[PDB]
């Protein structure tokens, strides 16, 4: 299951 | 940037036995950037239906790639490895080994 | 937070509204709610980004666009007496950060009638507390009464001697219909003021019960008998008896 | 829907506590909220809940079991003010729609050492033709129904707080435009205690 | 009995070509079993492996809603970092992003990783105590104060410590037939005479799973890892490993040489002689 908060650098 | 030079592997799944179906498999890793482009050769000729592998990469960031074929081996029948990737001069071309 | 106006609105079926909706939190992910007593919660549209647009669970009768990341306008361009109800905008931050929760506006309440001749501004009137009362629990209890305005839309508060009161007050929590069976039906609000005899005994001492309405604006042309319902201000007052 | 809540007022009083349930459908859901909504005022969010376990914040405490997908929302020391009604979300992930439960409605009724329950009538007002009729200092247990005589409008009971005085009092109110009203019948079709002090 | 789930994510900017590449591939253990691939058709995240199939419709519409959502982020990624190192638009560059968990014999949480890189080199990394972040450079603490503001670690620690976990031991036992396997490896010795002084030994280590293995070369004690040549652990393609060392031998001592082959598939670790 993937992480689901990814942010911008 | 970083460069990383492909380590090329050119096997087959199964103990080669000829007249009995395998599959040659060329992996390519250690390499960076992604680009990179594999074919299987057949006493000089360009393998069409090859699959390959999702990319992917280790630890050292650096990507890993596999190219398979199904083929039954005989005595004279040439199977080979054909990489190119900005870190070689010239594509290079990696000849199959049984007993090895 | 997220800010969004107006707070209410009314509406004649086919007018041109648009509810504004702004964010100072740098979020990219917005969207639009309508809150009704038989569903609850339902989405309208919604943007995860600048640009980006898309429907969500009832679309229909809306339009939206997202040209900032700052702004989302939620417009309804022939307006529905369907579209009567209460809509709340929010925002998440998207893929620009971690923080999960999403944030809801203060809300803008909007109705829309098939003739604006059904915009009538309360009468509020207050209510004396009863000798019965007064001796029984030495306290007294004035009761205010919003009646018959139209839009449900009023905010009535109390005011002692010039300044608001936030003490024994207590009005009713939603207005009140007269005509259960109507769709174009008036209100009625209730609220209470309780302070002791004492207090309220002192002649010096001045109530007044002042009911918000929110309507017309002194643009709308009004070709009526009787007065232009614009958004005013009605109150009503009564003082401390001697008795 | 995805997400289902507790469909009912869940009464309780002053210094209780207050227990509220929740369920979700994907199991994928990693994000989990709790919202506040006062009557008439927007949602308000005051829990987040992202490993499953318990989180303790004032009198709140949120509980997760991924597992069971199930959340939960203990409130301590129950206050008046915590009356309303309060919705349950989730989602999972910064691009996922949040879904909502219908929300379960908490009212906190107040103490009320002694229920002295009555129906005065307040009067005079020369703008309206109308009789007030105020129904005070009753228990928390008495709900008021209904009025009958559609020309006779009756309001729910509400919670008045005298903070100086330091007492709280519940109260609804009636109101009519007729000569036939008459605070005696005002609340009859209600369930009203024996004690009523109707004074004429 | 550990294990792990990894995902990895591969964005290459095309200059002058239109949006860049992205690939995704999802590990547990050694064995793949989602993928998404900007250049596939599907436009989704895809199975890999028959034990992930089973999973419902609400399963997939997340899992490529979240892809996609990490596409878009390293889609910007790549300009934001072409901007900070102000590089030109003429070439061509690389990021990469890595996270997983790992969970011991008793499946409970272990450790959990996030690590980003850019051009084939670390740029930020999530620390073991999953709180706090290192920067490469002074671009990259740009990121992390930028990630410390928006509270990514919170949310990734969330993540690697349960979600993850939870859902690695729900792959763990669904594929239970196929990952919870311990393939043996097919061990054996061949003979290669280059020159009349000389011979080459080459140990053999066939048909294994997991790839976890170690071959090694001594002289009844002496250690050789000088004169051996050992070749990558390389795929067969059916799901098992295999790899080699060999060592060049004067003819004679070859006898007194033995190879060492350590895989958990063995109780004890194997010694061939020869």
């Amino acid at each position: 299951l993937l992480f689901g908060y990814a942010v911008y650098v | 940037m970083i460069q990383r030079t492909p380590k090329i592997q050119v096997y087959s799944r199964h103990p080669a036995e000829n007249g009995k179906s395998n599959f040659l498999n060329c992996y390519v890793s250690g390499f960076h950037p992604s680009d990179i482009e594999v074919d299987l050769l057949k006493n000089g000729e360009r393998i069409e239906k090859v699959e390959h592998s999702d990319l992917s990469f280790s630890k050292d960031w650096s990507f890993y790639l596999l190219y398979y074929t199904e083929f039954t081996p005989t005595e004279k029948d040439e199977y080979a490895c054909r990489v190119n990737h900005v870190t070689l001069s010239q594509p290079k071309i990696v000849k199959w080994d049984r007993d090895m | 937070g997220v800010t969004q106006t107006p707070k209410f609105q009314v509406l004649k079926t086919g007018q041109s509204m648009t509810l504004q909706c702004a964010q100072d939190m740098n979020h990219e992910y917005m969207s639009w709610y309508r809150q009704d007593p038989g569903m609850g919660l339902r989405l309208i549209h919604y943007s995860v980004g600048a640009g980006i647009t898309d429907q969500g669970e009832v679309p229909n009768g809306y339009n939206v666009s997202r040209s900032t990341t700052e702004d989302f306008p939620l417009r309804l361009l022939s307006a529905a007496p369907s579209q009567t109800s209460v809509y709340f905008c929010a925002s998440r931050p998207g893929l620009a950060g971690g923080r999960p929760e999403q944030y809801f506006g203060p809300g803008t309440r909007l109705t829309v009638t098939e003739d604006l001749k059904n915009v009538f501004p309360p009468e509020v009137a207050v209510f004396e507390p009863s000798a019965e009362e007064i001796s029984h629990t030495q306290k007294a209890t004035l009761v205010c009464l919003a009646t018959g305005f139209y839009p449900d839309h009023v905010e009535l508060s109390w005011w002692v001697n010039g300044k608001e009161v936030h003490s024994g007050v207590s009005t009713d929590p939603q207005p009140l219909k007269e005509q259960p069976a109507l769709n174009d039906s008036r209100y009625a609000l209730s609220s209470r003021l309780r302070v002791s005899a004492t207090f309220w005994q002192n002649p010096r001492n001045h109530f007044r019960c002042q009911v918000q309405f929110y309507g017309l604006s002194e643009n709308d042309e009004w070709t009526q008998d009787r007065a232009k319902p614009v958004t005013q201000i009605v109150s009503a007052e009564a003082w401390g008896r001697a008795d | 829907k995805e997400v289902e809540q507790n469909s009912g007022p869940l009464s309780v009083p002053e210094g209780a506590i207050a227990s509220l349930n929740c369920t979700y459908s994907d199991r994928g859901s990693q994000s989990f909220f709790w919202y506040r909504q006062y009557s008439g005022k927007s949602p308000e969010l005051i829990m987040s809940i992202y490993s499953n376990g318990d989180k303790e914040d004032g009198r709140f405490t949120a509980q997760l079991n991924k597992a069971s997908q199930y959340v939960s929302l203990l409130i301590r020391d129950s206050q008046p003010s915590d009356s309303a009604t309060y919705l349950c979300a989730v989602t999972t992930d910064s691009w996922g729609k949040l879904q909502f439960g219908a929300g379960t409605q908490v009212v906190v009724t107040p103490d009320i050492q002694n229920p002295d329950p009555a129906v005065y009538q307040l009067r005079d007002s020369k703008s309206s033709d109308k009789s007030v009729c105020l129904f005070t200092d009753f228990d928390s247990q008495t709900n008021v129904s209904q009025s009958k005589d559609k020309d006779v409008y009756i309001t729910d009971k509400t919670v008045l707080d005298m903070r100086s005085m330091d007492f709280k009092s519940n109260s609804a109110v009636a109101w009519s435009n007729k000569s036939d009203f008459a605070c005696a019948n005002a609340f009859n079709n209600s369930i009203i205690p024996e004690d009523t002090f109707f004074p004429s | 009995g550990s294990h792990s789930m990894r995902y990895f994510f591969t964005s290459v900017s095309r200059p002058g070509r239109g949006e860049p590449r992205f690939i995704a591939v999802g590990y547990v253990d050694d064995t793949q079993f989602v993928r998404f691939d900007s250049d596939a058709a599907s436009q989704r995240m895809e199975p890999r492996a028959p034990w992930i199939e089973q999973e419902g419709p609400e399963y997939w519409d997340g899992e490529t809603r979240k892809v996609k959502a990490h596409s878009q982020t390293h889609r910007v990624d790549l300009g934001t970092l072409r901007g900070y190192y102000n590089q030109s638009e003429a070439g061509s560059h690389t990021v990469q992003r890595m996270y997983g968990c790992d969970v011991g014999s008793d499946w409970r949480f272990l450790r959990g990783y996030h690590q980003y890189a850019y051009d084939g080199k670390d740029y930020i990394a999530l620390k073991e105590d999953l709180r706090s972040w290192t920067a490469a450079d002074m671009a990259a603490q740009t990121t992390k104060h930028k990630w410390e503001a928006a509270h990514v670690a919170e949310q990734l620690r969330a993540y690697l410590e349960g979600t993850c976990v939870e859902w690695l031991r729900r792959y763990l036992e669904n594929g239970k037939e196929t990952l919870q396997r311990t393939d043996a490896p097919k061990t054996h010795m061949t003979h290669h005479a280059v020159s009349d002084h000389e011979a080459t030994l080459r140990c053999w280590a066939l048909s294994f799973y997991p790839a976890e293995i170690t071959l090694t070369w001594q002289r009844d004690g002496e250690d050789q890892t000088q004169d051996t040549e050992l070749v990558e652990t390389r795929p067969a393609g059916d799901g098992t490993f295999q790899k080699w060392a060999a060592v060049v031998v004067p003819s004679g001592q070859e006898q007194r040489y033995t190879c060492h082959v350590q895989h958990e598939g063995l109780p004890k670790p194997l010694t061939l002689r020869w």
